[PDB]
């Protein structure tokens, strides 16, 4: 997209800078914000993801929650070493969504449905 | 225990006298 | 003013007493919460992750 | 709803082996600086329309009042 | 028994010189009305609000 | 020292602790009432009902 | 006399004090920035010097405006609470401004007590008199008008 | 390359470092100060008991008789 690219848009660049600063404080990637209970496509993608990646995501989430509980951020060195937006879930999420789309198009039934709360 | 029951009765009586406060 | 609010003196006395007593309660409750959360807010966590 | 396991090592200290309320009024200038700097945009957005609208309403009412003064 | 409120309102005229002069100018400009629809109630209210603001603490200082 | 000795005395048993809690609540309420009444009387001098110069002259 | 001069509702008093404090702080920051020399490595460039000057202007203006606003606001609130104006009415306001604003700048309680005491004394010293350089009004200083007796 | 958790598990060290960002620990050796915390909680319980007692009595006496019927008795 044109306006969403930080190179071509100054507003998008400032938004990306602010998002990087916010994520690096708690030391968790952008894809860590995705909730498995939200879409269940994230749930399927994380199920298909390797155990090492899933464990690293869970460790990052635990660290972020502990930092939020302690009312403190990561130290400066760890914030510098933090690398948000290094995707690990977007490709598999897109693959799951494509599979769901083709299943819906060719009749079929949903492989999983969100339970009525 | 007899002593424990007696002390708990004393505590309950003190609470009742704090609540109702008959002749303070 | 007395006829409209004949309970002003008793109300103000009770309010002063309870405001002071409940400020002391707020101090104690903050201490209690910080003591109960002391184990969680002063713990070291090793997680095997850097980024 | 099931708990996910994370490999970790946790060291915790007894609540009675450490200070409780001393860490509250510590690094207060730094805490206040973080509160001010991280939230000045939010405070401006919350109190921006309010103060400007109040000033505009006061000016409009004053203008009408002097206009209808005969 | 003279009125403390009246005495102090008479004594608060210097504090409200500007509203009093504005009210007097309003009266002078409005003098000569044809039928009605004209009044100086705004200047009157401003002047007496200033006087009332000037008079209350001294008023209950003198009153017992 | 003082805190530890008092802790022993009033918390060796939970029933004794509850009795001490009730007694301390009563005594503290009485002391707070006394102090606030003194402050109220000191602030409001000459305005009490007993301070009216005429009470039986009607 | 001073109270009788102008109305000056307390909110407008506080706004005027904050505005004039901001102006004075801007002027003082500009003066300080132009007085203090630039480093040797910064002599060739001018934009970093201008940026430093602007930052000093902003800092001094903000701190002076905060001091003035806090002082005037505390004085006005104390006047409203006590329903009267006295020497200590503005003396306390000076202490609060120094203790809160200047104390936060120094990041120390001792500076807050030291700066607050100095401002409180200065506010009380001027308020001790009629805020007039000369306190004598019976002296003529000039013979211009004839009088019968 | 050894995992941090594995190294911590396999190397039990006497020198243990806590967070200490908002809770300054006592120096190693001083006794636990549990009496002071218990007495602070005891003062708070004084306060809470007073409030509960007065609320209960207020409700009960409100449900009790009123000044109008008390005065009509004569
Ligand atoms: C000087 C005061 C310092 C107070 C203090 O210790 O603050 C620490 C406190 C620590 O904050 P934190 O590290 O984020 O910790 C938050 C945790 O939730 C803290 O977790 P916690 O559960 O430990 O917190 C306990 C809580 C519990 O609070 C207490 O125990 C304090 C209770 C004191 C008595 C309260 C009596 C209330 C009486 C009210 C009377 C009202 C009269 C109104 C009259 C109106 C008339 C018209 O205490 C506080 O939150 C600290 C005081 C906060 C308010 C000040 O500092 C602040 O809250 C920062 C204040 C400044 C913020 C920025 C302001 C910018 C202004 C720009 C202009
Ligand atoms: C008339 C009203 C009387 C009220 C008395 C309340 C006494 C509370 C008390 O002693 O608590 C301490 C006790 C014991 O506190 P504790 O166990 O933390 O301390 C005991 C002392 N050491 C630490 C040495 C063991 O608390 C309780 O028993 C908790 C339950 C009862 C009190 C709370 C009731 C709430 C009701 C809400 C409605
Ligand atoms: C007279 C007062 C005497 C006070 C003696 C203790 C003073 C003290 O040390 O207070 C500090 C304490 C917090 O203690 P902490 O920060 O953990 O440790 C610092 C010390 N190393 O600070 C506190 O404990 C303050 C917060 C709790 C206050 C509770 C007060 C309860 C009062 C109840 C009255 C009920 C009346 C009815």
């Amino acid at each position: 997209q044109s306006f969403l690219d930080p190179k071509k848009n100054w507003l998008a660049a400032q938004h990306m800078k602010s998002l990087v600063k916010r994520l690096s404080k708690y030391g968790l990637r952008y894809d860590d914000l995705y909730d498995p209970y939200y879409d269940l496509d994230v749930k399927e993608a994380l199920n298909r993801l390797p155990k090492e990646v899933v464990d690293a995501r869970h460790a990052r989430l635990k660290r972020a929650i502990d930092l939020s509980m302690k009312h403190e951020y990561l130290p400066e060195d760890l914030q510098a070493m933090q690398t948000p937006f290094r995707g690990y879930l977007q490709d598999m999420l897109a693959l799951v969504k494509r599979e769901r789309a083709e299943r819906e198009a060719l009749g079929g039934l949903p492989l999983y449905q969100r339970s009525i709360p | 225990d007899v002593k424990a029951a007696a002390m708990w009765g004393v505590a309950a009586a003190t609470g009742g006298l704090y609540l109702v406060q008959v002749s303070i | 003013s007395w006829a409209a609010e004949p309970e002003m003196e008793e109300r103000k006395l009770m309010g002063f007493k309870w405001i002071f007593v409940l400020s002391l309660a707020l101090l104690q409750a903050a201490y209690y919460r910080r003591l109960r959360w002391s184990v969680l807010k002063s713990r070291k966590l090793v997680l095997d992750v850097v980024n | 709803k099931q708990i996910v396991p994370v490999k970790s090592v946790i060291y915790a200290l007894s609540p009675f082996q450490q200070k409780v309320m001393t860490g509250l009024w510590k690094d207060l200038p730094t805490k206040i600086h973080h509160k001010v700097s991280e939230n000045w945009i939010s405070a401006t957005l919350l109190l921006g329309p309010l103060v400007g609208t109040y000033a505009y309403v006061q000016n409009y009412l004053e203008k009408e009042k002097l206009h209808h003064r005969y | 028994p003279v009125d403390q409120k009246r005495y102090l309102e008479e004594s608060c005229k210097p504090k409200c010189v500007k509203p009093l002069l504005e009210y007097q100018a309003c009266i002078k400009r409005i003098h000569g009305d044809d039928s009605g629809q004209k009044h100086c109630t705004g200047q009157y209210f401003d002047y007496w609000f200033c006087v009332d603001k000037c008079v209350a603490p001294k008023l209950f200082t003198k009153l017992k | 020292g003082i805190f530890e000795s008092l802790y022993k005395v009033v918390m060796r048993r939970n029933s004794v602790y509850v009795t001490f809690v009730i007694a301390g609540a009563f005594l503290g309420e009485r002391a707070v009432d006394y102090g606030i009444h003194k402050l109220w009387e000191a602030n409001n001098v000459g305005k009490r009902y007993e301070d009216i110069p005429v009470l039986g002259q009607k | 006399r001073r109270y009788l001069e102008d109305e000056d509702t307390p909110f407008m008093k506080t706004i005027k004090g904050a505005t004039t404090g901001l102006v004075a702080g801007t002027i003082w920051g500009t003066v300080v920035a132009t007085w203090y020399d630039v480093p040797r490595v910064e002599r060739s460039v001018a934009l970093p010097g201008l940026i430093r000057t602007f930052k000093m202007m902003g800092n001094y203006g903000l701190t002076f405006a905060a001091i003035g606003g806090v002082y005037i606001g505390v004085e006005q609130l104390l006047q409203n609470y006590r329903m009267k104006r006295d020497l200590v009415n503005g003396a306390v306001g000076g202490f609060v401004a120094g203790a809160t604003i200047l104390g936060y700048k120094g990041r120390s309680i001792k500076t807050a007590l030291s700066a607050g005491s100095a401002l409180a004394f200065t506010s009380a010293y001027i308020d001790f008199g009629g805020q007039t350089l000369k306190h004598d009004e019976g002296k003529e200083y000039a013979a211009y008008t004839t009088k019968k007796r | 390359e050894i995992p941090a958790t594995v190294a911590a598990v396999k190397n039990p060290s006497s020198k243990i470092i806590y967070d200490e960002h908002n809770h300054e620990r006592f120096p190693p050796g001083d006794p636990s100060k549990r009496a002071f915390a218990y007495f602070v909680l005891t003062g708070g319980r004084f306060v809470y008991a007073s409030l509960i007692r007065l609320l209960v009595l207020k409700f009960v006496l409100s449900m009790s008789a009123s000044k109008d019927v008390l005065a009509l008795a004569s």
